[PDB]
C-alpha cells in the first residue's frame, strides 16, 4: 500500500531518474529483464510500492519519463536497465523546449499534458492507495521548468489531498550553465510555492565540490552526482519500505518540517562519504555520522547555514544501531550549536531509524535541514533577474510566446515577498 | 473469574505488548502455541483443543508493525481476529488521529471490545499502552478512551503513557500531541502511569552497565512493571491486592491519578553476587530517586501515596520494620494531613528471567508506585515548550485542515494550569 | 416413511441441486454409485442391488448445464429418467417461460412428479430451487408451482428463491422477472426463503477471507443450509422438529411467509484454532446482521418470529440461557403482541465438512430460519426500479409479443403494493 507514483521532466530529471531507478532495483535484487532473484522477505513484501508485479512474475517500475525531444528517451531505451521499464510510459514530442519556460509551459506542454495525465490517472487507479508523488525536473531548461509547473498544476487541481515532492536542481550561483535560465527560475519558483509541498533545492556547485574535495576526485561526471542524488532519494523513503525501531513516512515528514505552508524548503545531506582509500581508516560511529552531517562544506545547497538558522532538521539513519546513542548525539550537538536554531522552537530535531543498511556499509545517515539561509541563494537569482529584466534582454521570446511582463512583476514580487516571510521569520524570537 | 484486557495504540504500544505477552507466557509455562507442556484464567481464554490465546487487541494505522507482529516469533500464539491494521498513520497528527483517520476503525475495535468482553465475566479492567508523541497514540487513545468510558460506567482504567522526555525528543510536535491527550484523558483516566523513555536509558546504562541499549530492554522493564502489577490477582500472596484496592489508596481526590513507577532489584548477571539482597536493600533501592522512571526527584515534592507490592518469600514482619525505619527518614516527607501513606501486597511468586534478555533472576522483587506532588513539575515543562510554539503559532495549520480549532489548544491549556495549579495547592499543609 | 422431494429451475437451481446432492451424498456415506461402503429412507430410494438413487428433478431448457451434470462426477448417480432438457432457453423471458416454452415440457415435468410421488409413501414436501432473474426461473416455477398446487391440496412446498442483489444485478430485466414471478409465488408458496448473492459474497469475503469466491461456495453455504434445515427429519434429536412445525411456528398470518436464512459457524481452516465456539458464542454469530444472507438491517424491523435449529453435541440448559439473554436486549425488538418468538430443535448429527471446500468441521452448527419485517423494504426497492424500467414501457413490447398484457404488469404491482402494506401494518403494534 502507499505507492508512490515517479514522475521525471527534464533531462537532467530524466538521468537523475535512470540511475536512481538502477540503485532501486540493485536494492531490491531486480534483474534488468525485473524478475526478482532476492534472498530477503522484506524487499518483497513492500515491493508494490514502487513496483508493479505483472504475470510470470515479471516486475516493472512505477515511473514516468517525460521530455519534448527523442533523443534522452532513446538513449534510455538504449542501454541496460531500460528494458523493465514499461514502454508505452515513454511520452515525449519533437522540439524540446529549448530554455523557453513559455514554450514548456504554453505550447508544447499544452500537446502532451493530455498523454502525461492520462498514464498518470491510470496508474493512480491501478494502484491500491495512493501516497504521493515524487517529481525530478531541472529549473534552466525551459522543458524541465514549465512542463513541471504545468503538470504539478494539474495534479493539484486534480488531488488536493495528496503529498507532493519535488527534487528541483537550483541553478547554481557561480556557475551558470544558460544565459536566461534566471527568468524561468523565478516562474517554476513562483508556481512551486503555489502548488507543492517540499522542494529540494539541490545545487550543482556544492554536488562538484563535494565530488572533488571529499571524495578526492578530480574528474566528477554527471553519472557520479547523479549516483548521489539518488542514494539521498531512496534514504529518504527507505523509512517507508523496511521496518525500523522508529519508522517516517512522507507525511509525518511534511508535518514536521513545515512550521508555515509557505516554507517549505529543505536542503539534503548524506553521510558517510568516503574515498576509496579513506575508507579502512576511520570508525563508523554516529557521533562521527552526525558531525559529518553537520558543516557548511557538506551541504548541497550552496548556502551556509551559518549565516541563518535551522528552522527544522529532520535526520534518518539506517543499519542497527542504538537509539541512546543518537539521543545523546542530538541533545550534545543541539547544545553546541544553541545559536544556530530558532528560540521558539524547543526541540527541533525530528529523528528516525531503519534497520537495513545501505549496500555493502554497515550504517549511514540523511539529514534534511529546512534553514533560514537559503532566502540568500534568491536573493541573488532575483538580482541576476533584476538586471536581465531592467533592459528587458531576450524578452521578446516570451512576448511572442503568449506570455507578458506583468507575468515576471508578479513572480519577482512573489519571490520577494517569500524572501521576506524567511527573512522575518529567522529574527523571530 | 477476574479477567483484564489489553489494548496497544502506536509503535510503542505495539512493542510494549510483545514483550508483556513474551513475559506472560515465559511465566505461566505457555508455549508460542498455545500449549502449556486456575492461574492463566485471568489473561488466557482456553480452545477446545490445549491452546490458549490472550485476551489482546492491537491497533494501528501503519501496518508494517502488524506484520511484524505477524512475521514474528509470536505468530501462532495470537489471533488474527484483533490485529487491526489501518492505512496512513495519523503522522504525529492528533487532528487526523482523532477526528479523520480514527473514525475508520474506531467501530470495529470497539466491536472487537465488545465482543471479547461478553466471553469474559470478572472483567477487571482495561491495559491501554500508548506512547504521546506520535499521533496514532494521542488520537486513537483520546477517542477509545472516550468510548470506553461511554460505554461502561464504573470499570477499572489503566494506562501506561510514555511521557515525552524533557530535553531527549524524537518528533517536534510533541507538545501539541501531549497536550491535547492530556486534557483528553484527565477525565477518563482512572490510573495512569507515567514512564519515560530517558529515566530507563539512565537506568540501564548506569545500574546495568549496558552502554548502548535498545527499545527492547525498556519494554522489558516495562513489562517487567506490568508482570509485577498483576502478580497479586494472577497468583496467591500473604497479602493479595487488588485493582480497586490500588485506586482507593493512591486517589485522594478524583482529578490527581498520576502517579509514576519504580522496580527493583536491577543488577547486571556478572553483579548478581556481592550482595544478599535484602528487603531492606531492596525498599532503599526503590525509594532512590536515582531509580525512579521518570525525570523528577521527589526531594522537590511530597508523597501523597505509596504502594509497594513485594514478590517471591517475603516476611511481613521485616517488610514492616523497613517501612518503618523509611517513615523515620525526613527528607521522604508526605503531607501532614495524611498520617500513614504505606499499602503493601505480598505475593508467593518470585519473578522469572527472561531468557535472552539482560537482568538477572532474583528470589524476590519489589515494584513500586507512587503518587507526589513533584510530577506536577514535570507538565509545567511541557506548557512551557508548548507556549513558545504557540506562541508564533507555529504548524497550528495542518491541524486547523484537519477539523481543530484553536481554542481547542486554549482550553488545553487552560485544563493543564488547571490540574498544575491543583497539584500545587494540595501539596500546601494544612491550616492547625 | 417421510419422503421429500427435490426440483431445480434454471441453473442456479441446477447448481445449487448438485452443491446439495453432493452434501447428502458425503452425510449419508454414499458413494457416487449409489453404494454405502433408516437414515437415507427420507431422500434416497432403494434399487433391487445395493446401489440407491436421488428422488430428484432436474428442469431446464438450456441443455449446456444438464449435459455438464451428466457429464460431471456425479453421473452415475442419478437416473437419466430425470434429467428434462428442453431446446431453447426463456433468456430472461418470464413470457417465455410461462405462456410458451413451458408449456412444451410442463406435462413431463408433471407425469415424472406423479410417477415420484406415487413411489413414496410418508411425502413430505417439495424443495423448489430457482433464482428469479432468468426467465426459465420465474416463468416455470410459476407454472409448475401452479400446477402443484392444483394437484395437490395441502402439502408441504418449500422454495429457495435467490432474489434479486439490491445493486449487483447480472440481467437488465430482472424487476419484471421478479415482480412477475413474486405475484405468482404470493398464493402458492407455504413458505419461501430468500437469499441474495451478494450477501453471500460479503460473508465469503469477510468471515472466509476468500477475497475472490465462486459460486461454486455460495452453493456449498446453500447446501449446508438445506441440510441442517432437513437434519431433524433425517436423523434423531434430543428435540426434533418438522416442516409442519415450522410452517405452525413461522406463519402468524396467511400471507407473511418470507423468512431469511443464517448460518452459523463460519470460520477459516487456519481460523479453526483461536475460539471456543460457545453456543452462546454461535448465537451472537446467527443474530449478528453482518452474518444474514439478505441484504437487510433487522435492526430496521421487528423479528416477528424466529426457529433456532442446533446440530451436535448441545445442551437444552445452555441454549435456552443464552436464548432468554438474548430476549433480554434492546435493539432485538419483536412485536408487543407476540410474546415468545423462538423455536427451538436440536439433533444430536453434527455437519460434516465437504471435501475440497473451504470451510472447517465443527463439532456444534446452528441454522436460523428468520421471518421478520425488515425484509418488507426489500420489496420496495425492486418495486421502486420496476416502476421506472415500466415508466418509459421499456422491454414491454418483447412480452407484449409473447401473450402478455400490461394489465398484468400493472395488477402484479397493486399486489407487491398490497403485500408491502399488509407488512408495515403488521409491523405495527396494538391498541391496549
Ligand atoms: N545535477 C545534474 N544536473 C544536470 C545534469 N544534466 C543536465 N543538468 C541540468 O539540467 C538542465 C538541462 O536542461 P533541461 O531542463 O533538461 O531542458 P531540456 O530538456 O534540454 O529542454 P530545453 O529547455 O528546451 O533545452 C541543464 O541546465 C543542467 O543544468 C546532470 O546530469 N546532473
Ligand atoms: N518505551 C518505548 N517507547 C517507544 C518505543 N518506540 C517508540 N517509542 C515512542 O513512541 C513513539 C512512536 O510513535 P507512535 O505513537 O507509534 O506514532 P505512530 O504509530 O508512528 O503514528 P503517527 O503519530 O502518525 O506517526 C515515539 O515518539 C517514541 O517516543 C519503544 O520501543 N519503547
Ligand atoms: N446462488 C447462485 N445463483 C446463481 C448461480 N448462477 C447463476 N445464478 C443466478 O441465476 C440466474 C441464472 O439465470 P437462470 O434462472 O438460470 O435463467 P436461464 O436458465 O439462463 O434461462 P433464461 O432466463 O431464458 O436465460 C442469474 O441471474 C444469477 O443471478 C450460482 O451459481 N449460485
Ligand atoms: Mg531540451
Ligand atoms: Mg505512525
Ligand atoms: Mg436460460
Amino acid at each position: 500500500m502507499r505507492e508512490i507514483v515517479h514522475i521525471q521532466a527534464g533531462q537532467c530529471g530524466n538521468q537523475i531518474g535512470a540511475k536512481f531507478w538502477e540503485v532501486i532495483s540493485d536494492e531490491h535484487g531486480i534483474d534488468p529483464s525485473g524478475n526478482y532473484v532476492g534472498d530477503s522477505d522484506l524487499q518483497l513484501e513492500r515491493i508494490s510500492v514502487y513496483y508493479n508485479e505483472a504475470s510470470s512474475h515479471k516486475y516493472v517500475p512505477r515511473a514516468i519519463l517525460v521530455d519534448l525531444e527523442p533523443g534522452t528517451m532513446d538513449s534510455v531505451r538504449s542501454g541496460a536497465f531500460g528494458h523493465l521499464f514499461r514502454p508505452d510510459n515513454f511520452i515525449f514530442g519533437q522540439s524540446g523546449a529549448g530554455n523557453n519556460w513559455a514554450k514548456g509551459h504554453y505550447t508544447e506542454g499544452a500537446e502532451l499534458v493530455d498523454s502525461v495525465l492520462d498514464v498518470v490517472r491510470k496508474e493512480c487507479e491501478n494502484c491500491d492507495c495512493l501516497q504521493g508523488f515524487q517529481l525530478t525536473h531541472s529549473l534552466g531548461g525551459g522543458t524541465g521548468s514549465g512542463m513541471g509547473t504545468l503538470l504539478i498544476s494539474k495534479v493539484r487541481e486534480e488531488y488536493p489531498d495528496r503529498i507532493m515532492n519535488t527534487f528541483s536542481v537550483v541553478p547554481s550561483p557561480k556557475v551558470s550553465d544558460t544565459v536566461v535560465e534566471p527568468y524561468n527560475a523565478t516562474l517554476s519558483i513562483h508556481q512551486l510555492v503555489e502548488n507543492t509541498d517540499e522542494t529540494y533545492c539541490i545545487d550543482n556547485e556544492a554536488l562538484y565540490d563535494i565530488c572533488f574535495r571529499t571524495l578526492k576526485l578530480a574528474t566528477p561526471t554527471y553519472g557520479d552526482l547523479n549516483h548521489l542524488v539518488s542514494a539521498t532519494m531512496s534514504g529518504v523513503t527507505t523509512s517507508l519500505r523496511f521496518p525500523g525501531q522508529l519508522n517516517a513516512d512522507l507525511r509525518k515528514l511534511a508535518v514536521n518540517m513545515v512550521p508555515f505552508p509557505r516554507l517549505h524548503f529543505f536542503m539534503p545531506g548524506f553521510a558517510p562519504l568516503t574515498a576509496r582509500g579513506s575508507q579502512q581508516y576511520r570508525a563508523l560511529t554516529v557521533p562521527e555520522l552526525t558531525q559529518q552531517m553537520f558543516d557548511a562544506k557538506n551541504m548541497m545547497a550552496a548556502c551556509d547555514p551559518r549565516h541563518g538558522r535551522y528552522l527544522t532538521v529532520a535526520t534518518v539513519f539506517r543499519g542497527r544501531m542504538s537509539m541512546k546513542e543518537v539521543d545523546e548525539q542530538m541533545l550534545a550537538i543541539q547544545s553546541k550549536n544553541s545559536s544556530y536554531f530558532v528560540e521558539w522552537i524547543p526541540n527541533n530535531v525530528k529523528v528516525a531509524v531503519c534497520d537495513i543498511p545501505p549496500r555493502g556499509l554497515k550504517m549511514s545517515s540523511t539529514f534534511i535541514g529546512n534553514s533560514t539561509a537559503i532566502q540568500e541563494l534568491f536573493k541573488r537569482i532575483s538580482e541576476q533577474f533584476t538586471a536581465m529584466f531592467r533592459r528587458k534582454a531576450f524578452l521578446h521570446w516570451y512576448t511572442g510566446e503568449g506570455m507578458d511582463e506583468m507575468e515576471f512583476t508578479e513572480a519577482e514580487s512573489n519571490m520577494n515577498d517569500l524572501v521576506s516571510e524567511y527573512q522575518q521569520y529567522q529574527d523571530a524570537t | 473469574m477476574r479477567e483484564c484486557i489489553s489494548i496497544h495504540v502506536g509503535q510503542a504500544g505495539v512493542q510494549i505488548g510483545n514483550a508483556c505477552w513474551e513475559l506472560y507466557c515465559l511465566e505461566h509455562g505457555i508455549q508460542p502455541d498455545g500449549q502449556m507442556p486456575d492461574s492463566f484464567n485471568t489473561f488466557f481464554s482456553e480452545t477446545g483443543a490445549g491452546k490458549h490465546v490472550p485476551r489482546a487487541v492491537f491497533v494501528d494505522l501503519e501496518p508494517t508493525v502488524i506484520d511484524e507482529v505477524r512475521t514474528g516469533t509470536y505468530r501462532q500464539l495470537f489471533h488474527p481476529e484483533q490485529l487491526i491494521t489501518g492505512k496512513e498513520d495519523a503522522a504525529n497528527n492528533y487532528a487526523r488521529g482523532h477526528y479523520t483517520i480514527g473514525k475508520e476503525i474506531i467501530d470495529l475495535v470497539l466491536d472487537r471490545i465488545r465482543k471479547l468482553a461478553d466471553q469474559c465475566t470478572g472483567l477487571q479492567g482495561f491495559l491501554v499502552f500508548h506512547s504521546f508523541g506520535g499521533g496514532t497514540g494521542s488520537g486513537f487513545t483520546s477517542l477509545l478512551m472516550e468510548r470506553l468510558s461511554v460505554d461502561y460506567g464504573k470499570k477499572s482504567k489503566l494506562e501506561f503513557s510514555i511521557y515525552p522526555a524533557p530535553q531527549v525528543s524524537t518528533a517536534v510536535v510533541e507538545p501539541y500531541n501531549s497536550i491535547l491527550t492530556t486534557h483528553t484523558t484527565l477525565e477518563h483516566s482512572d490510573c495512569a502511569f507515567m514512564v519515560d523513555n530517558e529515566a530507563i536509558y539512565d537506568i540501564c546504562r548506569r545500574n546495568l552497565d549496558i552502554e548502548r541499549p535498545t527499545y527492547t530492554n525498556l519494554n522489558r522493564l516495562i513489562s517487567q512493571i506490568v508482570s509485577s502489577i498483576t502478580a497479586s490477582l494472577r497468583f496467591d500472596g500473604a497479602l493479595n491486592v487488588d485493582l480497586t484496592n490500588f485506586q482507593t489508596n493512591l486517589v485522594p481526590y478524583p482529578r490527581i491519578h498520576f502517579p509514576l513507577a519504580t522496580y527493583a532489584p536491577v543488577i547486571s548477571a556478572e553483579k548478581a553476587y556481592h550482595e544478599q539482597l535484602s528487603v531492606a536493600e531492596i525498599t532503599n533501592a526503590c525509594f532512590e530517586p536515582a531509580n525512579q522512571m521518570v525525570k523528577c526527584d521527589p526531594r522537590h515534592g511530597k508523597y501523597m501515596a505509596c504502594c509497594l507490592l513485594y514478590r517471591g518469600d517475603v516476611v511481613p514482619k521485616d517488610v514492616n520494620a523497613a517501612i518503618a525505619t523509611i517513615k523515620t527518614k525526613r527528607s521522604i516527607q508526605f503531607v501532614d494531613w495524611c498520617p500513614t501513606g504505606f499499602k503493601v501486597g505480598i505475593n508467593y511468586q518470585p519473578p522469572t528471567v527472561v531468557p535472552g534478555g539482560d537482568l538477572a533472576k532474583v528470589q524476590r522483587a519489589v515494584c513500586m508506585l507512587s503518587n507526589t506532588t513533584a510530577i506536577a513539575e514535570a507538565w509545567a515543562r511541557l506548557d512551557h515548550k508548548f507556549d513558545l510554539m504557540y506562541a508564533k503559532r507555529a504548524f497550528v495549520h495542518w491541524y486547523v485542515g484537519e477539523g481543530m480549532e484553536e481554542g481547542e489548544f486554549s482550553e488545553a491549556r487552560e485544563d493543564m494550569a488547571a490540574l498544575e495549579k491543583d497539584y500545587e495547592e494540595v501539596g500546601v499543609d494544612s491550616v492547625e
